[PDB]
């Protein structure tokens, strides 16, 4: 029975270590995953790049788009700079503020969904509040309901 | 009631500035056009450029294929010690059935 | 690089008069893309502005369709735990018997 | 979820146009010399080849 108790404490530790392995896995996947898309779009650009010396008849009109976009990133970089109000910002350290801002989002939406949650339920009637809390006072006493 | 419309707004505020964080992650690479943008104001002869930037991304694509396969050897790594962990775990419950 | 080399010669003396013809395709690929075949380079920004007008209301219909989305896919995700509760403590049963 | 789906699209395609309304107010400079014209098809037979 002791030996039982023993092989039960081994498989919780196993079950924990089994945990942080299998999370560790999915962060290292998806590191995967980005360099991958990240090396892909790096030789895309190459190749690219490639095709426009090799066509340099391609007339800057590729050129013409890329500083067209590079204008854009700049003005959306200001915006977010504005909208955030940030600006300390740079797109290397942006994704920093972009996950803190995600945890920011996700902290909002589960209090307002709790919020969700007590609005839908204050549906109930007057009456039930009262009922309540006649029936806490008449239990314990006079009571505020606020504690009730 | 009131307070809801508050954080309504305040969830509104989140996703708006969310919003524009993301975007500016998709204009990453535009930021890179930096280069693009000085290299089409030289109208004139630009292929010498056009090269130098080609022979830049040529050593950012190997920096990337080797942090690549770095990181996908580390993972085959997480791979198999989790795959172990599994191995260990399977053994130890049946003996604890057995037991 | 073989290609390239061969049009080195080619492509080098454009005289910057082959480039408006990009400006060219990109009014025919905005006129068929934006349906705005009166589409003039003159009446163009009417039409930019108008787009954006459009675009900004689209995201901020699509942010709006966002928060309700985020608001509703947590609730199910608390709903999710509490049935994974429900089955570690008991073991398997309908969300109805939860 | 849908719905958000059929707005992230349709919002994706006014942002396109958008851009591509900028790129003609971009390029009106361009079309302004539009008279000009120049040489071509030189080489273009080995080159397409």
């Amino acid at each position: 029975q002791e030996k039982i108790d023993r092989y039960q404490v081994d498989l919780e530790e196993l079950s924990y270590r089994l945990e942080e392995q299998t999370d560790v896995v999915e962060e290292a996947g998806e590191l995967q995953a980005e360099y991958e898309a990240r090396t892909e779009a790096t030789e895309q650009e190459v190749d690219e790049l490639k095709s426009q010396l090799a066509d340099y008849q391609q007339a800057l009109d590729v050129q013409q788009t890329r500083a067209i976009q590079y204008q854009q990133a700049l003005q959306a970089l200001e915006r977010a700079r504005e909208l955030c109000r940030l600006p300390d910002l740079s797109v290397d350290n942006a994704e920093e503020w972009l996950e803190t801002f995600q945890a920011k989002e996700q902290q909002a939406t589960e209090a307002l969904l709790a919020l969700e949650q007590k609005l839908s339920v204050a549906d109930a009637a007057h009456n039930q509040f009262e009922q309540a809390y006649q029936l806490v006072k008449n239990i314990v006493g006079e009571t505020s309901r606020s504690e009730a | 009631q009131q307070d809801y419309e508050t954080a309504k707004h305040s969830q509104h505020q989140a996703k708006q500035q969310a919003f524009a964080l993301v975007e500016i992650v998709q204009r990453r690479v535009h930021f890179s056009y930096s280069d693009s943008a000085g290299m089409l104001s030289e109208n004139a002869d630009l292929n010498d450029k056009l090269r130098q930037r080609l022979e830049h991304a040529e050593s950012d694509r190997s920096r990337a294929r080797e942090q690549l396969r770095q990181q996908q050897a580390q993972y085959s790594q997480f791979n198999q010690v989790l795959a172990s962990l599994k191995s260990s775990y399977e053994t130890k419950q049946d003996m604890l059935k057995e037991l």
